């Protein structure tokens, strides 16, 4: 419910709706197939049909600890709880704040973490861009 | 379920890598005097959101100004300074990632009356070069 | 009611003041080879307690060694080093206060064979003087419950 | 079998007094000091001076949910652990709260230490009766 949190889409802007202000739970009704970009969060979605996506803000501290497995991985972007119907989402672009303009960061060292019920899954991105990583056919 | 981007560390490099940072400026006008809170944080919408909410509880509201244009290194340190005579506490900020659930480091800048406007600066502590500034003027308050 | 010690900061100095730090060493042996976790934190029983609780989830065991002799400054940085054959991730530790609820940073040291022992060192990154040293030897590796 | 006292016990005039664990998940403990005297716990850094037998309840706390309630809290940095201590009104003559600031340099002004005490109406900052190298002294505390 604000011009700052709009998604840019093929038929113009689509407004994010607040579902729970105190828990940072939001919702967007993408009106048709195509590519949508939210500059406020850095999220992009490529969808195949109209679909409702809801998006919660999370903290890694609940999920990522200093364990023998997780210790060698650094937080590189925000953590989102995303829910959308299967088969509707071609790709999600998850933002990251690592600078790649200098040839200092190997792109094969990026992963998408996915914290399911039985523990952390580590997903090699389809590709890594300057400010986001792409996950194809996500099962949220 | 929850998802986001991780970067594998290299022994040579560790946590202190180059990142896109954002400056966040908040003000409170109380009586005739203005106080600024200046944050320097990774470009992370969940961090910016938690700071917005914490600052709003104390009636501080964000003023938009462009962020530093160069990538900055995690752990690098910056000196906060100003054109006008002002009280700054602390004078030094460190760029680091802190979870949106923890408090964030900021510099408090008590200005007094704003007058014509005030120029806030961030300078690399190491070699003293200017990395960022903003001109804050009465019209920016709105 | 809840009570503890606070220190009023001065504008010139900020948070970056001298504190009594403690090194905390944890280990896990897996055959010949061993992992050490080295922490450098303020001397605070609640931080020490939080670290000890997290380490014991993964069967890491604390090794008691004397702490650094000199007061160290918050925000200052320290290079972890040892002999040529030990992998260290990360090499730099920064001394800072993080709440006992936050994850605490440590350096992970992996050595394929302990041999006679591993000499672990902390060096001030600004002027390269050694500030802390420990010799971790097989005799120091004691069973899990102390 | 066991040693007679450990680092986690309070050491007083009658030797070590054992600390009971009330809940080890929430880090709550209690101790019954048997008689008047000064007692100290190496593991925590706490000291108590009491004038009679008294039970003291001690919980480990985090500063987080207390230290972001007024803007004037921003100019104070954590200098030691936060403890939730409860004891019968009269018995405790003095409590020593550990801190991790180094005074050996002389680069820290003794007068800048305060004992924060979080009552239901907000924070009180009390001037310590004494600041020693590794603790601050609060006389006649009202927990």
């Amino acid at each position: 419910l604000g011009t700052d949190d709009d998604f840019w889409g093929p038929s113009g802007p689509v407004s994010t709706e607040v579902v729970d202000r105190e828990r940072n739970l939001y919702r967007v009704r993408l009106p048709m197939a195509g590519s949508y970009h939210c500059p406020s969060t850095g999220l992009h979605f490529v969808v195949t049909r109209a679909v409702t996506i809801e998006i919660g803000f999370c903290a890694w501290s609940q999920f990522l600890h200093e364990t023998p497995l997780q210790h060698s991985h650094m937080v590189a972007g925000p953590l989102f709880d995303i829910k959308a119907e299967h088969g509707a989402v071609t790709a999600v672009c998850l933002p990251h704040f690592v600078s790649l303009q200098e040839g200092k960061v190997d792109s094969s060292l990026f992963h998408v973490a996915h914290f399911q019920d039985h523990g952390m899954v580590l997903e090699t991105p389809a590709r890594v861009e300057p400010h986001f990583a792409v996950l194809e056919n996500p099962s949220f | 379920s929850p998802m986001g981007v991780l970067l594998r560390m290299i022994p040579a490099v560790g946590h202190f890598i180059p990142i896109t940072s954002i400056t966040l400026i908040y003000y409170r006008l109380y009586l005739e005097d203005i106080t600024f809170h200046l944050y320097l944080v990774p470009n992370d919408c969940t961090i910016r959101k938690a700071i917005d909410e914490e600052e709003l509880k104390f009636q501080f509201v964000r003023i938009n100004k462009p962020p530093p244009v160069d990538a900055l290194y995690v752990g690098s340190r910056y000196i906060v300074s100003s054109s006008k005579e002002v009280e700054i506490l602390p004078k030094e900020l460190e760029l680091c990632y802190r979870s949106p659930r923890e408090s964030q480091l900021f510099s408090e800048i008590y200005v007094g009356n704003i007058g014509s406007g005030i120029n806030l600066q961030l300078t690399d502590k190491k070699y003293m070069n200017l990395i960022w500034e903003a001109l804050l003027k009465p019209g920016d308050l709105r």
